[PDB]
């Protein structure tokens, strides 16, 4: 019943550092840091056991990577220093067993986007709607990514579709999530698509209804 | 250092057994621990110390390690099995991953719902005009998406995404944004996205013309 539960998408500016947080929700062995640049694949920043106070890190960092933690909060930290638009990746953290080399538990993983350029959050627009509709939201305009997308606060998982987002020529993200739900449902139901842009602190919530 | 060699991509009809190898320089003198990354998800460990499996995890899936080559291997292969297969070792104290090789899923032709939808009252205040053709559940992603304004073709002016494999069908969807000025959104009615696709017997269209309701 143990959650690795990690902190928030980042935009940070080159030159800079970052320090990301793995709290061992249940619990509390090996904590490890592996990232992931957007369609790449698992890359090991290193290892950390806090019980034996030893880390060990990856070559190919040039010594900027530390694994710290702190046993009275059960919360483990990657700090990376001198970042570079290359260090842009999902940032996740790992826990195993001692001595056993393998990872049985994931924590969510953490965008950290390194970018020169300012946050912008995104505008919401609704795609208003045989027997079978489609509806959706087009959330436009964002920087950096990620952006999530639910539909009735969750209650809503069936027939839905949230699009890969894709880069605009103005340097800005634009994706589309879509459902298709009976037509008969159309004037009964509500449809709402919950819009959520941690970097720049947004929430928005959007009636996808027929028009007048 | 120490280098685990995998094919990026294996592809195998439903039911049938999926084999994922991991290459390296005596292979099986390590223990070999496979992860199932499925997409937008966080790694899942699927195989540890070569052919053990941890509780959640289907007996379909089994590992295997001897000489040069690791293998991992999937039977009855369901559509919930489509993801990354990552396999990792431990080398000169350093943990080593392969690439990884993504899982397709061999399904039959299936020809998409198209949907097209005007841009919202809402955007056009901003300034300018989003027009979305929706392409639902096809198969293969393979898909000829045209934009017509007034009869005119249109190019240059549209950008596309694609959704990954889904999980209970296998199927593709796609999305065509058509991006246009209020100004030459509001000097054109007739607003059309024709469909090309394996799947169709004749390109399909959808259409509205903008004022309607």
């Amino acid at each position: 019943q143990v959650q690795l539960v990690q902190s928030g998408a980042e935009v940070k500016k080159p030159g800079s550092s970052v320090k990301v947080s793995c709290e061992a929700s249940g619990g509390t062995y090996v904590i490890t840091w592996v990232r992931q640049a957007p369609g790449q694949g698992l890359e090991w920043m290193g290892g950390f056991i806090p019980t034996f106070r030893t880390a060990m890190y990856a070559q190919g960092f040039q010594g900027r990577v530390t694994i710290t933690a702190d046993e009275s909060t059960s919360i483990a930290y990657m700090e990376l220093t001198n970042l570079r638009s290359e260090d842009t990746a999902v940032y996740y953290c790992a826990r195993g067993p001692l001595s056993r080399g393998y990872y049985d538990y994931w924590g969510q993983g953490t965008l950290v986007t390194v970018s020169s350029a300012s946050t912008k959050g995104p505008s919401v627009f609704p795609l208003a709607p045989g027997g079978t509709a489609a509806l959706g939201c087009l959330v436009k305009d964002y920087f950096p990514e990620p952006v999530t997308v639910s539909w009735n606060s969750g209650a809503l998982t069936s027939g839905v579709h949230t699009f890969p987002a894709v880069l605009q020529s103005s340097g800005l993200y634009s994706l589309s999530s879509v459902v298709t739900v009976p037509s008969s449902s159309l004037g009964t139901q509500t449809y709402i698509c919950n819009v959520n842009h941690k970097p720049s602190n947004t929430k928005v919530d959007k009636k996808a209804e027929p028009k007048s | 250092s120490y280098v685990l060699t995998q094919p990026p991509s294996v592809s195998v009809a439903p039911g049938k057994t999926a084999r994922i190898t991991c290459g390296g320089n005596n292979i099986g003198s390590k223990s070999v621990h496979w992860y199932q990354q499925k997409p937008g998800q966080a790694p899942v460990l699927v195989v540890y110390d070569d052919s053990d499996r941890p509780s959640g995890i289907p007996e379909r899936f089994s590992g295997s390690n001897s000489g040069n080559t690791a293998t991992l291997t999937i039977s009855r292969v369901e559509a919930g099995d489509e993801a990354d297969y990552y396999c990792q070792v431990w080398d000169s104290s350093s943990v080593v991953f392969g690439g990884g090789t993504k899982l397709t899923v061999l399904r039959t032709v299936a020809a998409p719902s198209v949907f097209i939808f005007p841009p919202s009252d809402e955007q056009l205040k901003s300034g300018t005009a989003s027009v979305v053709c929706l392409l639902n559940n096809f198969y293969p992603r393979e898909a000829k998406v045209q934009w017509k304004v007034d009869n005119a073709l249109q190019s240059g002016n549209s950008q596309e995404s694609v959704t990954e494999q889904d999980s209970k069908d296998s199927t593709y969807s796609l999305s065509s944004t058509l991006t246009l000025s209020k100004a030459d959104y509001e000097k054109h009615k007739v607003y059309a996205c024709e469909v090309t696709h394996q799947g169709l017997s004749s390109p399909v269209t959808k259409s509205f013309n903008r004022g309607e309701c």
